[PDB]
RNA sequence: GUGGGAGAGGGUGGUGGAAUUCCCGGAGUAGCGGUGAAAUGCGCAGAUACCGGGAGGAACGCCGAUGGCGAAGGCAGCCACCUGGUCCACCCGUGACGCUGAGGCGCGAAAGCGUGGGGAGCAAACCGGAUUAGAUACCCGGGUAGUCCACGCCCUAAACGAUGCGCGCUAGGUCUCUGGGUCUCCUGGGGGCCGAAGCUAACGCGUUAAGCGCGCCGCCUGGGGAGUACGGCCGCAAGGC
């Protein structure tokens, strides 16, 4: 599903210094991977609904975290989101 | 008319009647009877004695066909599916084994209600 | 009743996903097709968990019965 | 890349040539399917506990492999469309794990 | 984050044997079935019982539990793929980012609806046989929807722990599932049991609180009229709020 591998990539890149693990930051690149990874899941499997509530958690979590980078640096905030591709 | 001595009996029982056919050592049937074989009508076809008569008959039509030995597999859990073995162990037949057949699923098909409260 | 033998002191360490191995599952199955309750194999509540499994699979294979019929009786 | 066995259990009546022709089936299967084969078992004629296919013995093999995951099912598929096979089972290699130890 | 663990959590595809029914063939003959007793029913066009072959649907025996998972409804053959939650050790990274949550959106047993499909067993209605004073029933023989699949509605419930969510504080003993360690013992997550203090009208609850506390939502205000009327909103309807 997701690989040692391709989570080691997006954490050494979103990391504000190196060995960053849990900043702001990467916490919302990993859970835009998982969910991006999940709703691909349910374009298919559309009748799987339980995989579908960790779904809404997950945006929940993301949102959460992003309006609390808003909050502290209107910055690091607006230039994770255009780099990530959200805001939608 | 094949004089066959050696072959198998199989007794079936209910709540309701027993009975006992008799076959070959392929499984085919030579002779049989039942509780409404012997005269028994109503429900007295299940009594572990109507099941000794079926066992009885069912034998000694076999002795007709000259057998000897036979090895008896039952199926159902019935009034008098022992008295028909017991029976038929001494018809004078030699009973070389008995075997329990009763056929059990893994849950196939619900039951009439009769039988529910399990599936 | 069941206090009299313990299909784990039978044999000493045995693999427990082998699902190949006749005579040792075989020994996990009563005088009928049926696999023996955790009182009769004394085995853990996940060694037990794990034969099912194991077992389902050698039965499926052809390895072991589904159900055998009576003797006696 | 993970682990799998694959269990093939074909007819009791192969003669050589028959038997050494669905083997190379199963060599090209596996090969088109993209496994690479890391050991082999091969305990042939055995006696079944049930008759299958209306024989009550098979011929047992075991090929522990590595595959894409992606595509394992189908080619379970493709063992599964010869005649001769009467079963297939694939299975995710586990690590042993033993009682009394 | 890293590294390890357990699980009927979910979607899809494949697939195994048991059982029933049906068909084909063999052997076989006077009854089978069913009940309190019986009749309806099935059988001489050969039934039941028995052996061999085939087709199809549905459900997964033993393991299995005093067990596990899930927010809830709920989840059980086996295989693979996809996927959600969860827990323990390391104490590495962020630095209050937290809690609850009107409305909104999502799910939501069963029954029920629409389009098809499938239909073995069961079975509302229904057709019979019995029973009874009658018997629009309990018993018996049949049978349609349905139960099953896909897709779309329906939104209900003794939807129950009849116990909203989160966090902190308050003796213990024991059983169990599942992690960890220096593994007589210790330590963390879950399921039970008995009990300190305490609470409760009582029953009883008692670290899985119904005790002691704070935050926030929902809800109650004598019984019947009544989950009715009216309006609105939703629904193909049945109906729901
Ligand atoms: N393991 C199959 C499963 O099938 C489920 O549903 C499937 C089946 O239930 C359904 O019908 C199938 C079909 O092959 C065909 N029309 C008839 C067949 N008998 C059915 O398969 C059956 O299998 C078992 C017995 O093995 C039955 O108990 C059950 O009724 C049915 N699932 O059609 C669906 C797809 O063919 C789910 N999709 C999923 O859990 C999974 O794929
Ligand atoms: N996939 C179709 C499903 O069919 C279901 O049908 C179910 C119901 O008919 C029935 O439920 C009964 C229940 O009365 C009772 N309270 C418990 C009982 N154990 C259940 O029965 C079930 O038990 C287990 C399930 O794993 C099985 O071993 C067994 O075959 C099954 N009959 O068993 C069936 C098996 O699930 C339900 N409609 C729902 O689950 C779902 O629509
Ligand atoms: N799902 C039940 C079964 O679980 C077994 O294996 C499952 C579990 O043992 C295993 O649990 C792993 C856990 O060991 C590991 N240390 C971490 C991992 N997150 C967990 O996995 C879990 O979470 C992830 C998301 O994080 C999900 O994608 C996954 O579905 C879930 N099981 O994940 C596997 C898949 O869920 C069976 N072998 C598998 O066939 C089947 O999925
Ligand atoms: N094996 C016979 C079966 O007969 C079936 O017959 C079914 C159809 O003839 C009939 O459905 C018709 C529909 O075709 C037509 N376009 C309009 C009509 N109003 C429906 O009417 C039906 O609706 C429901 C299902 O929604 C049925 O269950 C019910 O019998 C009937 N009210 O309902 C019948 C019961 O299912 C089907 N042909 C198929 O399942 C199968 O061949
Ligand atoms: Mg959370
Ligand atoms: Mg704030
Ligand atoms: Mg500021
Ligand atoms: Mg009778
Ligand atoms: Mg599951
Ligand atoms: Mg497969
Ligand atoms: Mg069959
Ligand atoms: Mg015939
Ligand atoms: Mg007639
Ligand atoms: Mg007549
Ligand atoms: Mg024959
Ligand atoms: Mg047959
Ligand atoms: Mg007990
Ligand atoms: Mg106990
Ligand atoms: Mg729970
Ligand atoms: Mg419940
Ligand atoms: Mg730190
Ligand atoms: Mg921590
Ligand atoms: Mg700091
Ligand atoms: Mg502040
Ligand atoms: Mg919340
Ligand atoms: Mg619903
Ligand atoms: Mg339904
Ligand atoms: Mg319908
Ligand atoms: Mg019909
Ligand atoms: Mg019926
Ligand atoms: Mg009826
Ligand atoms: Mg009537
Ligand atoms: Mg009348
Ligand atoms: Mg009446
Ligand atoms: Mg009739
Ligand atoms: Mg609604
Ligand atoms: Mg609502
Ligand atoms: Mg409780
Ligand atoms: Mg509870
Ligand atoms: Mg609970
Ligand atoms: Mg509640
Ligand atoms: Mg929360
Ligand atoms: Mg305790
Ligand atoms: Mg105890
Ligand atoms: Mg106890
Ligand atoms: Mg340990
Ligand atoms: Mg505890
Ligand atoms: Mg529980
Ligand atoms: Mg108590
Ligand atoms: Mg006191
Ligand atoms: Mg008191
Ligand atoms: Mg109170
Ligand atoms: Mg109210
Ligand atoms: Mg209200
Ligand atoms: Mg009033
Ligand atoms: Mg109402
Ligand atoms: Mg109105
Ligand atoms: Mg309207």
């Amino acid at each position: 599903p997701i690989t040692k591998e391709e989570k080691q990539k997006v954490i050494q890149e979103f990391a504000r210094f190196p060995g960053d693990t849990g900043s702001t930051e990467v916490q919302v690149a990993l859970l835009t991977l998982r969910i991006n990874r999940l709703s691909e899941h349910l374009k298919v499997h559309k009748k799987d609904h339980h995989s579908h509530r960790g779904l809404l958690m997950m945006v929940g979590q993301r949102r959460r975290l992003l309006r609390y980078l808003q909050r502290e640096d209107p910055e690091r905030y607006r230039a994770l989101i255009e780099k990530l591709g959200i805001r939608g | 008319k094949r004089q066959v001595a050696s072959g198998r009996a199989y007794i079936h029982a209910s709540y309701n009647n027993t009975i006992v056919t008799i076959t070959d050592p392929d499984g085919n049937p030579i002779t049989w009877s039942s509780g409404g074989v012997i005269g028994y009508k109503g429900s007295r076809k299940g009594t572990p004695y109507a099941a000794q008569l079926a066992a009885l008959d069912a034998a000694k039509k076999a002795m007709a066909y000259g057998m000897q030995s036979v090895d008896v597999i039952v199926r159902g859990t019935g009034a008098g599916r022992e008295q028909a073995i017991r029976a038929l162990q001494a018809s004078g037949l030699q009973v070389k084994s008995i075997v329990d057949d009763t056929p059990v699923p893994h849950n196939g098909c619900r039951p009439k209600k009769k039988f529910r409260k399990a599936s | 009743p069941s206090r009299k033998a313990k299909v784990k002191a039978t044999l000493g360490e045995f693999d427990l996903r082998d699902y190949r191995n006749v005579e040792v599952l075989k020994r996990f199955l009563s005088e009928t097709g049926k696999i023996l309750p955790r009182r009769r194999t004394g085995l853990s509540a996940k060694e037990q968990r794990i034969l099912a499994k194991t077992i389902k699979r050698a039965r499926i294979l052809g390895l072991l019965p589904f159900t055998e019929k009576l003797v006696r009786k | 890349m993970r682990r799998y066995e694959v269990n093939i259990v074909l007819n009791p009546n192969l003669d050589q040539s028959q038997l050494a022709l669905e083997k190379e089936i199963i060599q090209r299967a596996l090969e088109n399917y993209g496994a690479r084969v890391e050991k082999v078992e091969e305990l042939g004629l055995r006696r079944l506990a049930y008759p299958i296919a209306k024989d009550p013995q098979g011929y047992f093999l075991w090929y522990q492999v590595e595959m894409p995951e992606d595509r394992v099912n189908d080619l379970a598929r493709e063992l599964r469309i010869r005649d001769n096979v009467r079963r297939v089972m694939v299975v995710k290699s586990q690590e042993p794990f033993l009682a009394n130890a």
